[PDB]
RNA sequence: GUGGGAGAGGGUGGUGGAAUUCCCGGAGUAGCGGUGAAAUGCGCAGAUACCGGGAGGAACGCCGAUGGCGAAGGCAGCCACCUGGUCCACCCGUGACGCUGAGGCGCGAAAGCGUGGGGAGCAAACCGGAUUAGAUACCCGGGUAGUCCACGCCCUAAACGAUGCGCGCUAGGUCUCUGGGUCUCCUGGGGGCCGAAGCUAACGCGUUAAGCGCGCCGCCUGGGGAGUACGGCCGCAAGGC
């Protein structure tokens, strides 16, 4: 039960799933949810759907620490990354920027045949 | 590698006159100073090829250029061996 | 004799003293790795793109040299070695291309 | 959209240690320009690329840098 | 010769940031991953997601191109050295010195071989999970050689432009890389596209010829048997000729 003032919050979106990690304006996680966390299981843990609801429940457990306004990076080409978005700056917690910091490497590592 | 230093003294040296640029016995010599540069940078980097292919361009023409020498005038490729201290 | 630029970067965080001793180093070696200066710039505490040794900010020199091209390398190698040193560069002087061409 | 080289003052492509003009020929994140949004030629971006190479590694450059909005 | 170029042409030594993996700590809680759907798998010895730090290997994003270099094979972060080829200018030098090339010699993607290092990601074989009638597969989760480095062998290929090299002549037009020029333009050298003549079985080729000619090398002569057999040679072997 910490008090955490304002903030920053992180969507991961990938193909298969959504995951939402929020923070403190210092980098440490507070609360988090995917679309594993809330009820789904198989391919609907990656639906737009689920991914709202993922991002919306993060923003109410963390809305009862004392959350107040984030700064949102986003990582991943998923589907379900718009609804994140629309999820969290609809939540009431007001957004204080939206990033990408979503990392492509300068061609350091071969990949999985499935991504040649 | 090579300066118009060296080349000049070279140059110089083996020009059958004054003002010999292109001569003979000047085209073989630029030619043997360039060979012996690449033949000892090859001493070492045995594992560069390319430039070895440099060196087999070289060697031959040189060689043509010699050996037209020996057919014209066996005097002139007669001492410049003695000069240039090869075949 | 070739001329180059030398480029030494380092630790933002030496005071005078330090930085007086590590700016000798760098001259002294200079001279004995044969390579006379042509010219000098000290533009200092310069911020960073990105940080160097968690650093935003860094401190810059610059040496236009006349010096034997054989040991260029090495010389570089001996300024590396400073661990207030944080990066160098020689770079072989370019005579200046133009823009907006 | 405008265009990046073609209003800003002559200068020296050579020269590795200027930001205030180089910085200008990067983007919304860390990235070089295309001759597009430049506009110098060949041989131009050519020595351009292999500057902003050359101050990204003495400091003054960014490798990347994040999208802003989104 | 001289003067001026451009370039992932080669070797060696350094070295820089991104990302993956792993270890270290932080904060944090039930899932993560994966699919067509799912299971195997990993997770409360606290994973996924975020921050900090460290380690190590490998490869080089954007610039990048319809681009450039090299004889090919092939070559892409940055620096320095060591070097090969090459293009234009000047018309300065030699005075046909030229072309091609059986043999020989050198190079030669990958895979593979021997010794010695190295091993992050990938990944034959393998080990599991699906799927199907079955699935010795396609999909999923692991993983070994190997991929990396050195030295040494191997010498193959759709090693493709499926087009040997050199020189001479035969409308243009357009895009282009790189030189020189009294700089919409002219003039050399590369790379593309359309096309005169002409060629072609047609498709197409056409000043980067598959046109008109000359030199010189390699080569073919119905399909299968067969790139097999025998012989010889090379190779540690696999195999090659
Ligand atoms: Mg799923
Ligand atoms: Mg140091
Ligand atoms: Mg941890
Ligand atoms: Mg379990
Ligand atoms: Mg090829
Ligand atoms: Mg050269
Ligand atoms: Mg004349
Ligand atoms: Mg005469
Ligand atoms: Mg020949
Ligand atoms: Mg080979
Ligand atoms: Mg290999
Ligand atoms: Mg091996
Ligand atoms: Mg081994
Ligand atoms: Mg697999
Ligand atoms: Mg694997
Ligand atoms: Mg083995
Ligand atoms: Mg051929
Ligand atoms: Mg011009
Ligand atoms: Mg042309
Ligand atoms: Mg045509
Ligand atoms: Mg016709
Ligand atoms: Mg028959
Ligand atoms: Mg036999
Ligand atoms: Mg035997």
């Amino acid at each position: 039960k910490r008090q955490v003032a304002s903030g920053r919050a992180y969507i991961h979106a990938s193909y298969n799933n959504t995951i939402v990690t929020i923070t403190d304006p210092d980098g440490n996680p507070i609360t988090w949810s995917s679309g594993g966390v809330i009820g789904y299981k198989g391919s609907r843990k990656g639906t737009p759907y689920a991914a709202q609801l993922a991002a919306l429940d993060a923003a109410k457990k963390a809305m009862a620490y004392g959350m107040q306004s984030v700064d949102v990076i986003v990582r991943g080409t998923g589907a379900g990354r718009e609804q994140a978005i629309r999820a969290l700056q609809a939540s009431g917690l007001q957004v204080k920027s939206i990033v990408d910091d979503t990392p492509v490497p300068h061609n350091g590592c071969r990949p999985k045949k499935k991504f040649r | 590698p090579i300066t118009k230093e060296e080349k000049q003294k070279v140059i110089q040296e083996f020009a059958r006159f004054p003002g010999d640029t292109g001569s003979t016995e000047v085209q073989v010599a630029l030619l043997t100073l360039r060979i012996n540069r690449l033949s000892e940078h090859l001493k070492v980097h045995k594992k560069d090829h390319h430039s070895h292919r440099g060196l087999l361009m070289m060697v031959g023409q040189r060689r043509r250029l010699l050996r037209y020498l020996q057919r014209e005038d066996p005097e002139r490729y007669r001492a410049l061996i003695e000069k240039l201290g090869i075949r | 004799m070739r001329r180059y630029e030398v480029n030494i970067v380092l630790n933002p965080n030496l005071d005078q003293s330090q930085l007086a001793l590590e700016k000798e180093i760098i001259q002294r070696a200079l001279e004995n790795y044969g390579a006379r200066v042509e010219k000098v710039e000290e533009l200092g505490l310069r911020r960073l793109a990105y940080p160097i040794a968690k650093d935003p900010q860094g401190y810059f020199l610059w040496y236009q040299v006349e010096m034997p091209e054989d040991r260029v390398n090495d010389l570089a190698r001996e300024l590396r070695i400073r661990d207030n040193v944080r990066r160098v560069m020689v770079v072989k002087s370019q005579e200046p291309f133009l823009a907006n061409a | 959209k405008a265009k990046v080289k073609a209003t800003l003052g002559e200068f020296d492509l050579r020269d590795y240690r200027n930001v205030e003009v180089l910085k200008r020929f990067l983007s919304e994140t860390g990235k070089i320009l295309p001759r597009r949004r430049t506009g110098l030629s060949a041989k131009e971006q050519r020595i351009l690329a292999k500057t902003i190479k050359r101050a990204r590694i003495l400091g003054l450059l960014p490798f990347t840098e994040k999208l802003v909005r989104k």
